């Protein structure tokens, strides 16, 4: 049967991913796919589920799924988790404390890195305050650290808030690109369906 | 308006390397990328690579990936482009321009979105041959180069390298009627051009015509008298 | 092997409108902007359009861009003589991770007059023959439009060995010039009765002939 | 509160067997996961086997797939890693780690609890 | 404008607590990466802690659980609380605004923290006999004293030229130790008597030690 | 991060200070100058950038496994300690070990090493201290290694920092605290003092 299979292809197998500061969100519903093959896959170096069981995922049903995808550094995968602090968790992508879903990551050094450097994926380094869960910031306003307004002038305390991930084939795993897919599962009680 | 002055023209031997400079203008690096584009003779434009100083970032074009280096010294505020293992097909004019950046927030990327201010370009020549002064021969006027009382006489500037060669007539005193043709690049790698001037046929027995060939790369000047 | 494509040439009556087409794919125009450059022969290119259809300062509203899916178009209203140039479209293709320039489109304004080429053929000089070399020089000037084909003939038969010809170059009077050279041995020159330089321009041919002394 | 107790290492010949044990103590429920990291001489910590406790699902790296076997005994709340057909490549300091999730990860920093390492040496 | 004035340093007994301040001017602490960096007496630089503009705090492994970084936006001052101190923490502590990619531009003048004992301990003086193997060097070991300084003379000041009293060490025990040597000709080791006069004023210590060749 | 202990450059010449490590491509490099009794001052940021007001003599570069700071036309005002710091992880920073750039104001002088065994009076008090005294060396940069018989000893070592003595040379002292059993067990202990490639070693024995 294939009345409506889950279009995880457009997310996991996407030809290009977003930068973490501008992470994408895909809404998934209607369908019905299996997560055993996902969890039993030898390609996902990270597969962490919170409040839910990855292999008992086939037994459960929900209302909605949010498929958040982006690219970060290797040693930043640990931030994609509830209750984390750091450059990514504070300024790029924040998971709530009551997060219900799975965090999936895999090494993408074969795709998102080229000789000389893949200086395309970006991240937010400066922000006046931390992000609320699932908040997205794409502003390029010159960050102000002094009392004087920057007014579009890159002066003393006035710098750009974004920087470039530079990925090369010889870099270490902690600095190699990793594509992340965050699946958020919604609420449901007494699944008789 | 700003200005990007690149380094002078270059002539290189296959296998060597060339490094072109491109001076910026004040605080150009602030919110302005820089691209390196070359254009072969009679061909189109070809992006080679670029750099973004504010993001401390740079990328390269597939064709030149693995044989190019693009640096940006922000203290001097200028960029460089070094192409190594040069081939004859790398003969082109190499341009440097500032690129206005576009922000595609949907995918979280930052690429170049047009280059308004351009540099003046840097001509780079790659040929296996080395320097040689030209052999200048006179192209004498006769009844077969004469039409309607006007005679056509010239000079053949043959087998020289590299460009350029400048030709004048009678130390510059004769300018009208002169037609100096662009040089041809022979299969041997040497250049050859010609410069002709049309004069009244009645002046052949009264005025002496001398072509002044100057090939500065070889430090050679030739003054060739052209007689009937 | 290139992705972006433009028509090689384009014509337009003065004062009217022209469209230059730019064809791409999903990897460049699918998700990245496309800009337009204008380059005059001998000079350096300049930015004409930059965000599909934004105009920099100094670009009149006679130029307008447009983008729909995988295709782009440049329109020039009220054609003026100074608009005759090369037009390149370009977009940031990510598959190759870099900007890709179009093949270019040469524009020709039809207000200019046609001109037949002036051909002058010089035989080998006695000074070069004394150096055991021989070179026939055929100079072609004052022809418009800048496109000619040159053929050499030995006595009553064509010849292609030893022929070197330049591409057309725009002169000061906006006409074009070209030169062709035929290298011979001092024996090949004296053996034949005559040599001829044929210059074909717009279907018609002009031939000059020379003979040894 | 939470404490990981580790034991079972020693010296063995190439081809021998060895049984490592990791005793989890201060967990309210079964919703946690166990991983085994080994730190070769001069190398970093590298995961070799994972176990989602609430799901009883194992995952092994390709180099130890058919040779290693991870399992959990319920009453003692202890996870065992049975290492058969050992090779000199397996010589390393082995650590067991836990985290409040159901899954697996290759990054040691993603685990908040660690037991004291045990030595595994395979030579002749 | 643009100043990082620090204060709060001094001596503090081991296991004690001490709080450092970093008054800022022109630069807003609450909207900047503010860090603390300490430099042990004569070693390199060791980053200690930081505070994000968003409030996230991070610490080095050598100070985790013992140090705490905070700030006050009304006073525009960076703080660093230090608990359970030991002699390893004795250093000159700096505060600096971090720009991450653009480094640490503005630094404070730095305050000094000395973690050692108290009261006053007199030194133990041991003779450094001249070796039996044209010149010979003998000295006195002034070991385990606090606080500085001690004065060492030779033969009640009758011997000055050739005397070289080395600067003292600060042992990890918090106590000081120094040595004073005089390089004498080898031919006089048997006919002349050498006595170092070590004085420690805070302990009212006056020690005269005779230094003879080792038997 | 690994930095050389010290460099020595003639006045007016150019210094080069290296900063080595693993995977020095993605991460950037910053440099700091620390004059005596002064706070560090950022001299070069993001590999090659000079902040406002800092002379053009300074310059940086970085590729492979090595970054480099270049100080041209050196004056006595450049005598300081220079530290590199990477831009690696936004959760922590690491510094180099620092490099001393002694501007030469006098010729090179090798150190005079004097090693003393524990006194017979200290051993009776159940203590043992080896005293290694280093003096008359220029530039003021030395490293001390201790040895039991011929094995390296790291614990119990207390070493001063080089201090300028009267004749503008430098002095230092290293102490090895031992128990009388450890001192009587081995056959000899050694103090190894290195000063710009050269090595001076003194050895004492329990007799
Ligand atoms: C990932 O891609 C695998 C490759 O299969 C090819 O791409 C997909 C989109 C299908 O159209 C398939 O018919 C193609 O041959 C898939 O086998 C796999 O299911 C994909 N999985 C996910 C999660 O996207």
């Amino acid at each position: 049967h294939h009345t409506n299979l889950c279009p995880f292809g457009e997310v996991f197998n996407a030809t290009r991913f977003a930068s973490v500061y501008a992470w994408n969100r895909k809404r998934i519903s209607n369908c019905v796919a299996d997560y055993s093959v996902l969890y039993n896959s030898a390609s996902f170096s990270t597969f962490k589920c919170y409040g839910v069981s990855p292999t008992k995922l086939n037994d459960l049903c929900f209302t909605n799924v949010y498929a958040d995808s982006f690219v970060i550094r290797g040693d930043e995968v640990r931030q994609i988790a509830p209750g984390q602090t750091g450059n990514i968790a504070d300024y790029n992508y924040k998971l709530p404390d009551d997060f219900t879903g799975c965090v999936i990551a895999w090494n993408s050094n074969n795709l998102d890195s080229k000789v000389g450097g893949n200086y395309n994926y970006l991240y937010r380094l400066f922000r006046k305050s931390n992000l609320k869960p699932f908040e997205r910031d794409i502003s390029t306003e010159i960050y102000q650290a002094g009392s004087t307004p920057c007014n579009g002038v890159k002066g003393f305390n006035c710098y750009f808030p974004l920087q470039s991930y530079g990925f090369q084939p010889t870099y270490g795993v902690g600095y190699q690109p990793y594509r992340v897919v965050v699946l958020s599962f919604e609420l449901l009680h007494a699944p008789a369906t | 308006e700003v200005q990007l002055v690149q380094s002078g023209a270059e002539v290189k031997k296959p296998g060597s390397s060339v490094k072109v400079s491109c001076k910026a203008s004040g605080g150009t690096f602030s919110s302005y990328g820089i691209s390196w584009v070359r254009q072969a003779p009679g061909l189109g434009l070809e992006w080679m690579g670029g750099v973004i100083p504010i993001l401390s970032a740079k990328h390269y074009a597939q064709r030149f990936q693995g044989r190019v280096t693009i640096t940006a010294d922000k203290s001097t505020g200028t960029a460089y482009m070094e192409l190594s293992s040069l081939r004859s097909e790398d003969t082109a004019v190499y341009y440097c321009a500032r690129d206005i950046l576009h922000h595609d927030d949907l995918w979280g990327r930052f690429y170049y979105d047009g280059m308004d201010v351009w540099g003046q370009g840097t001509t780079v020549t790659v040929s296996s041959a080395s320097t040689k002064g030209p052999s200048v021969f006179p192209l004498a006027p006769s009844s077969k180069s004469t039409s309607g009382g006007t005679a056509a006489l010239g000079c053949l500037v043959k087998d020289y390298f590299p460009e350029p060669v400048t030709v004048s007539w009678n130390s510059g005193a004769l300018t009208s009627g002169v037609h100096t043709f662009p040089a041809v690049l022979q299969s041997s790698g040497l250049y050859s051009l010609s410069s002709v001037v049309t004069v009244p046929s009645s002046s052949l027995g009264t005025q002496t015509y001398i072509c002044n060939v100057n090939h500065k790369p070889s430090n050679t000047k030739v003054d060739k008298r052209v007689e009937p | 092997q290139s992705v972006v494509t433009q028509p090689p040439s384009a014509s337009g009556t003065p004062g009217q409108r022209v469209t230059i087409s730019c064809s791409g794919s999903s990897s460049d125009i699918g998700s990245n902007t496309v800009n337009w450059y204008q380059q005059l022969p001998g000079t350096a290119p300049k930015l004409l359009i930059y965000t599909n259809n934004q105009r920099p300062s100094g670009v009149p509203d006679r130029f307008s861009g447009s983008k729909s899916g995988t295709s782009a178009s440049l329109a020039i209203t009220g054609l003026q003589s100074e608009d005759e140039a090369d037009y390149f479209c370009a977009a940031w293709d990510e598959s190759l991770n870099g900007r890709v320039f179009g093949g270019g489109t040469k524009l020709t304004v039809l207000g200019q007059p046609k001109a037949n080429p002036t051909v002058t053929l010089f035989p080998p000089s006695s000074e070069e023959l004394q150096a055991n070399k021989a070179t026939l020089v055929c100079l072609i000037s004052d022809f418009y439009p800048g496109a000619v084909t040159v053929a050499w003939k030995a006595d009553s038969s064509p010849v292609k060995a030893g022929v070197e010809t330049t591409t057309p170059s725009k002169q000061s009077n906006n006409k074009y010039a070209a030169s062709s050279y035929l290298s011979l041995t001092p024996e090949q020159w004296k053996s034949h009765r005559s040599y001829s330089c044929q210059v074909t321009h717009e279907g018609s041919t002009v031939e000059k002939t020379v003979a040894p002394t | 509160q939470v404490q990981l107790v580790e034991s079972g290492g020693g010296l063995v010949q190439p081809g021998g067997s060895l049984r490592l044990s990791c005793a989890a103590s201060g967990f309210t429920n079964d919703f946690y996961s166990i991983a085994w990291f080994r730190q070769a001489p001069g190398k970093e910590r590298e995961g070799v086997s994972w176990l989602s406790v609430s799901d009883n699902t194992p995952t092994y790296v390709d180099s130890v797939k058919d040779r290693f076997t991870i399992s959990r005994h319920n009453a003692n709340n202890t996870v065992y890693l049975q290492m058969n057909m050992l090779k000199p490549e397996d010589t390393a300091i082995y650590y067991c780690a836990a985290g409040r999730f159901a899954g697996r990860d290759t990054w040691p920093s993603s685990y908040d609890y660690w037991g004291q390492g045990t030595q595994v040496t395979v030579s002749s």
